[PDB]
RNA sequence: AGGGGAUCGAAGAUGAUCAGAUACCGUCGUAGUCUUAACCAUAAACUAUGCCGACUAGGGAUCGGGUGGUGUUUUUUUAAUGACCCACUCGGCACCUUACGAGAAAUCAAAGUCUUUGGGUUCUGGGGGGAGUAUGGUCGCAAGGCUGAAACUUAAAGGAAUUG
């Protein structure tokens, strides 16, 4: 996206699906991005400290995004055993 | 066939949600307090205004009815939005599940207090 | 798919499907046929001289109507009998 | 003045989101013209066409008049809006609201060598609405806007240098030619690239972070 | 018409120029 | 598939991943080609070997057990027939067709059905034709077929 | 990573026991099977309750990590959740849709019941798809209370629980407001249960 | 344009069923086509089932029942209030009511 | 859900897919050793045994072919293998 | 019938990332289409594939990390002169900068790019980008 | 060409209706409808969707077959045995919902995997008429079938949906 001389030009770098890695589109309102919280001890949370995922709109018009923040949850440690590779 | 049209039903929420404290029961007397809350043109309609009014207010007075929300329902929602316990349900009081959640502990590394009984097969 | 042979040894049947079906157009069927030189009072030519028959009033297709002063004119090079228009406003008292 | 009704409103006008670019990187839904217009002030208008659709009544014919508008800086960013209303004054003024609305980014790109600004379409893209299917095609420099009359304002205003057009299917439809470019103009984001293979740290959204001050009730 | 009468019209006529024909050759 | 036919069918026969012999089974590659000679002295159809072997036997297949195929074995042992069982067959089924056709002429699904299996003759002796499996310049002359398949 | 005070304890397995929770509905769709144990010989599937509890721990952990609890919506359409829903806002700032949704809620701005949401959650998306659809306009994650036959299209975070038995979408909106209240704030720790039943959470006639 | 998915008829993989005639106007209709009602009703008119066991020799009667199975084209059926044009959105539905 | 394992699929999937659309194509038939009262010999019976079957030293029956795999006989002791 | 075993894997490879999933199984795992893949693999369109060897000719199984957004042929294998490679990428790929029209030549399957550096041509397998 | 020939029934006879009615409606009624031996080779012969192959989305029935159940039912109440139920599976006629996709739309799970345009292959079409006409050839006992124009004429014909 940079020209020759470096000095990266452009209006944005567009994000990208977690699950399937498809490019957010700038009109997909189907889209959405979701944060989920870390926590510490005695089941208390902290404000700043959040993991960060994008769903697309295709992902979610196929109705698979449950599986596919299941997945995101598995590779990471947000939930330990919910989703099986083998099925 | 005396049904009332959608000025008399429009008007009749709108003094009834703003004006619910200053607002009586008794037909005789809302009917002249809707000269003093609103500037009714004629006295055949602010009798209508009235009689549905008192209709309305009949009906708030036997448990609340949705499309009406004035002051006082408002904080009582409140009221009742500040429920608070110093302590709440799900506890560590005594995983009562299979296997799986057994692997919820072991796969990547946590120590949880398992009582594992498995389902029926 | 797609309905033609794609296989790299397929050109004779592109070669023929392209040549048979080459016969429905207008413009390569009357310079093929030779339709103009044939079929036309105009033989391969933009302009013919020939000599006024008679003058024919010609009503014209609603929602038009108008007598435009039509003429029958033979043809020279080949003698056929043409229906010709005059442009503007009458001239058939500047052609008898 | 203009009173804000969505949270995105209230950041524009705050001035916590500095820039369209933050928009269209969390893809936070417009709902209101006077965000657009206040962070584009050095926006442009431009009507395509007027054309009067008619519905057969019992009267006879009633006439509304349709009014495309296309809106965009040269700097990248383009909107298209449509709008049938009675009067072309109240059309105009309304698809003019439309095309706010609907502003998109395009990406500028290069042909061949990445030098200095980029000129054309970094890749080649579809758009198709009816029967017109639109070939923005990437072009050297100096190649200018090889584009019907209407596409080419619509490419002049989405700020693109040069470029190369392939319309098929009935293009004399005005409207759905300049929507189909318009989808043209939108998936160039969306087709995805090498140069781009890199993770992200996947930035959080300005309302998230500004809930303190946002729709204060 | 539909296109059986049209084509019902066609093949009396093709009868008739075929007794036609026949007669004169 | 099912070249004469409008089905889709796939039921076949998958044998296991296995080239060699299984550990239950206890005969040898000495011991069951005599097997295969004796049946074969039964005149019978190498499609019916391999079903006997399989059935009465543990000899699950010829090239699992053996080095090689049971037509492969009796073409080694000297009991090749003079035409394969698969053209056998065919031209078996054509006879029975063909002999049921002038005792029922007006059976026209018959007649179809002949053209589908002269077709299927065909196409098969054309196939021995060109690896040299029968003879070469042999027709199928349709009218002593008997001679060859009895 | 996870503390070690989120037990599945047997006491509120026997709560999940009394509401019914587990056994769901006849029939099993593609995006619900990996959270069904087996089938039953009578025809009532199952769910494993530890993964619906894990599941309505992530779902806490969406709705803990926005700031404002006053942008978070609480959806119920049928009279099966309509006081679950309203409880559920009488804990935290979750804003309620009980009874109609009124569509135009996420757009059209105009309406007085317009809205500004940054996270949805339904009681299930077959009787609630309105709700669907609208936040798949706006940019909403959607929390949804799936059943198995229950279609997930559009929805992130699928919490598998029965919606035939009363107690049982009661119980798992309790859970629920239970979580995000201990994920906020304001709560003493985890060694002892509510003083009443969860009956207050549940739909009573009349 | 097609109006119906199977076009009017219940016929997938067969080309002909059969003829039958309607029982109106006796029309040449293939079966499948044809709408079809089991009128099932009772002999008698229930205003003279009184009179009827008034008159009756036997203490108990069976008060039986015919039956035929009505064939219908679709023009007698529409004709004879058996169908009706319905909507384009509920050509779709097939429950009997 | 777009994600799955096809190189270690579940044995129970394996059981309920089709022999031929096993990742892995094999068959799901077996082999039987079958004893006869009136015979001492063991006989190798395949399970779909598609052809009625004598004994090497009597005249007996022991399986009877059908559609699938073939009906062993009432009065006669089987065991896998 | 299967005329093209190539064509058939980049079909189902095609039908795997429209649908966005991460993996998928191809069928008959022809050494074609192996090294097809390895030549996709090299320049990271896809994951590690696993090759599943049956003796029936076998499968495979593709890991796809959504990077590549269109894997086509070219049927049949048309013979491309060197000048004729360019004006073949003009038409095949969107643009200059990426995607690759991968041929099969004497000195093995490779991509246009690696064909160009070392001066050979081929006939034209398919593309990707 | 022969046998057969009950109903229905082209043609025809009439009797009504109607301004007319040699059409609809009524009663007859020939060929025909049936068969066998030959012809014809046409149908809105239509799923108006070539055939083969692969993949993509879910579901529930149903046909035929096959697998499994400490499942039910049948003279003996798990002992001599088919049907049914459940879980599957292959092949078929299909259907319902959603369309990511496609299409001009109706609609389509194929009409999808087609401008990000190439799995293989056959046939057909190039505005409407003239016209499936004329001529020629071939097949047929014939009726006719297959192949098949041009002159000339026209700025529309047509498809799907929307409102009146």
């Amino acid at each position: 996206m940079e020209n020759d001389k470096g000095q990266l030009v452009e209006l944005y770098v567009p994000r990208k699906c977690s699950a399937t890695n498809r490019i957010i589109k700038a009109d997909d309102h189907a889209s959405v991005q979701i944060n989920v919280a870390k926590v510490d001890e005695e089941g208390r949370a902290i404000p700043g400290e959040y993991v960060t995922y994008a769903l697309s709109g295709y992902v979610r018009s196929r109705g698979e995004s449950d599986d596919s923040l299941n997945r995101l949850a598995q590779n990471d440690g947000l939930l330990k055993n919910v989703w099986s590779y083998s099925r | 066939g005396r049904v009332r049209t959608k000025t008399v039903k429009r008007a009749s929420k709108a003094l009834i949600e703003r004006y619910y404290p200053k607002l009586t029961l008794d037909f005789q007397t809302n009917k002249r307090l809707c000269d003093e809350i609103a500037t009714i043109q004629s006295k055949r309609l602010r009798n209508k205004i009235a009689g549905y009014t008192t209709h309305l207010m009949k009906r708030i007075q036997k448990g609340p009815v949705r499309g009406i929300s004035f002051k006082l329902q408002e904080e009582e929602r409140e009221r009742k939005d500040q429920y608070v316990p110093e302590v709440s349900a799900l506890d560590l009081s005594r995983l009562n599940v299979d296997n799986q959640t057994s692997d919820l502990v072991k796969s990547l590394g946590l120590k949880l207090p398992l009582s594992v009984i498995n389902v029926s097969a | 798919g797609k309905g033609k042979p794609r296989g790299l040894n397929s050109a004779r049947k592109l070669r023929v499907h392209r040549r048979n079906n080459r016969w429905a157009e207008n413009n390569y069927k009357k310079r093929l046929l030779g339709t103009a030189f044939k079929s036309s009072p105009f033989g391969g030519s933009s302009h013919a001289k020939g000599i006024v028959l008679e003058k024919l009033g010609i009503e014209s297709k609603q929602p038009n109507s108008a007598i435009r002063k039509c003429v029958r004119v033979q043809l020279i090079k080949n003698g056929k009998k043409v229906t010709a228009f005059v442009p503007n406003d009458g001239c058939l008292n500047f052609v008898d | 003045g203009w009173v804000p009704v969505t949270k995105l409103g209230r950041l524009v006008k705050a001035g916590k989101i500095t820039t369209i670019e933050e928009i269209f990187l969390h893809s936070l839904p417009v709902k209101e013209f006077q965000i657009i217009d206040t962070l584009l002030p050095g926006l442009q208008d431009e009507v395509m066409n007027i054309k009067p659709v008619q519905k057969q009544t019992r009267a006879g014919q009633r006439t509304r008049f349709k009014a495309v508008v296309v809106v965009g800086d040269s700097n990248g960013h383009v909107g298209l809006g449509i709008k049938t209303a009675k009067e072309v004054a109240g059309a105009i003024r309304a698809g003019i609201i439309i095309a706010k609305l609907s502003v998109i980014p395009i990406r500028r790109g290069y042909w061949g060598t990445n030098l200095g600004q980029p000129h054309s379409l970094a890749t080649k893209t579809t758009g198709k609405c009816g029967s017109v299917t639109v070939r923005l095609i990437p072009a050297p420099r100096g190649s200018g806007i090889v584009a019907s009359p209407a596409v080419k304002k619509l490419l002049q205003l989405a700020g693109v240098e040069d470029v190369y057009t392939q319309s098929n299917g009935k293009t004399r439809t005005l409207e759905n030619t300049l929507k189909a470019a318009f989808v043209a103009i939108g998936n160039t984001y969306g087709f995805l690239t090498p140069n781009l293979w890199a993770e992200q740290p996947l930035p959080v959204s300005p309302l998230d972070i500004y809930s303190d001050e946002a729709s204060a009730q | 018409m539909r296109a059986k009468w049209r084509k019902k019209r066609t093949r009396r006529l093709k009868r008739k120029r075929r007794k036609v024909r026949a007669r004169s050759k | 598939g099912r070249m004469h036919s409008a089905g889709k069918g796939i039921s076949s026969s998958a044998i296991p991943y296995s080239r060699n012999a299984p550990a239950w089974f206890k005969l040898s590659s000495e011991s069951v080609i005599e097997q295969i000679v004796k049946y074969a002295r039964k005149g019978l159809t190498p499609s019916q070997i391999g079903v006997l072997l399989r059935d009465a036997h543990g000899v699950t297949q010829a090239r699992v057990i053996t080095g090689n195929k049971i037509m492969r074995i009796l073409k080694s042992n000297g009991l090749a027939p003079e035409i394969p069982e698969d053209l056998y067959y065919l031209i078996k089924k054509a006879v029975s067709v063909r002999k049921h056709l002038e005792r029922n002429r007006k059976d026209k699904d018959a007649k179809f059905r002949l053209i589908l299996i002269e077709s299927r003759i065909h196409r098969l002796a054309r196939y021995y034709r060109t690896v040299a499996v029968l003879p070469p310049n042999w027709k199928y002359e349709s009218a002593t077929a008997s001679a060859l398949v009895n | 990573s996870l503390p070690a005070t989120f037990d599945l304890t047997p006491e509120d397995a026997q709560l999940l026991l009394a509401a019914n929770t587990h056994l769901g509905a006849r029939n099993v769709q593609v995006h619900q099977e990996p959270y069904v144990f087996n089938a039953r010989p009578d025809g009532v599937h199952v769910i494993n309750v530890g993964k619906t509890w894990e599941k309505l721990v992530l779902a806490a952990r969406i709705i803990a990590a926005i700031p404002n609890p006053e942008d978070v919506v609480a959806i119920s359409s049928r009279t099966f959740g309509q006081r679950a829903v309203l409880k559920f806002a009488a804990h935290t700032g979750a804003t309620p849709i009980a009874g109609r949704f009124t569509p135009g809620s996420f757009t059209n701005y105009i309406t007085r019941s317009f809205k500004e949401p940054r996270l949805v959650i339904v009681t299930d998306p077959r009787s609630d798809a309105q709700a669907i659809k609208e936040a798949s306009y706006v940019n909403i994650p959607v929390i949804a209370l799936t059943d198995l036959d229950s279609p997930s299209e559009f929805v992130d975070v699928a919490i598998p629980c029965n919606n035939r038995g009363k107690h049982s979408i009661g119980l798992i909106w309790y859970l629920l407001a239970r979580e995000v209240l201990r994920l906020r704030g304001a709560l003493v720790d985890r060694t002892q249960p509510w003083s009443i039943m969860p009956d207050l959470y549940f739909y009573r006639d009349p | 344009p097609k109006k119906r998915a199977s076009n009017g008829r219940n016929k997938k993989g067969r080309g002909h069923v059969k003829p039958v005639r309607c029982v109106n106007c006796s029309k040449s209709i293939p079966k499948d086509k044809a709408i079809k009602r089991m009128a099932i009703r009772n002999i008698v008119e229930a205003a003279a089932v009184r009179d009827l066991s008034e008159a009756s020799v036997y203490p108990e009667y069976a008060l039986p029942k015919t039956y035929n199975k009505l064939h219908y084209c679709v023009s007698c059926a529409i004709h004879a209030r058996i169908v009706r044009v319905r909507s384009r959105e509920d050509r779709k539905n097939r429950a009997p009511p | 859900v777009l994600v799955q394992d096809l190189l270690h699929p579940t044995a129970a999937s394996e059981a309920r897919k089709h022999k031929l659309k096993t990742l892995v194509q094999g068959p799901r038939s077996y082999f039987l050793d079958v004893k006869c009262p009136g015979c001492l010999n063991i006989t190798t019976v395949f399970s779909h045994a598609q052809t009625a079957v004598t004994c090497e030293s009597c005249s007996t029956i022991l399986c009877t072919p059908t559609g699938g795999k073939a009906k062993l006989s009432e009065g006669t002791s089987f065991r896998r293998k | 019938t299967r005329s093209s075993v190539l064509a058939d894997a980049l079909n189902a490879i095609n039908n795997a990332e429209k649908t966005g999933k991460r993996q998928v199984l191809i069928r008959p795992s022809s050494k074609v289409i192996i090294k097809f893949l390895q030549v996709m693999q090299k320049h990271g369109y896809i994951g590690e594939f696993e090759y599943i060897d049956d003796h029936r000719s076998g499968k495979i199984v593709v890991q796809l990390n959504g990077r590549l957004n269109k894997c086509g042929v070219i049927s049949p294998r048309f013979n491309v002169k060197i000048g004729d490679i360019e004006k073949w990428t003009a038409n095949l790929l969107p643009a200059r900068q990426f995607g690759y029209v991968i041929l099969t030549t004497s000195a093995g399957i490779m991509d246009h790019e690696e064909a160009r550096r070392k001066h050979v041509s081929g006939k034209i397998l398919g593309f990707v980008y």
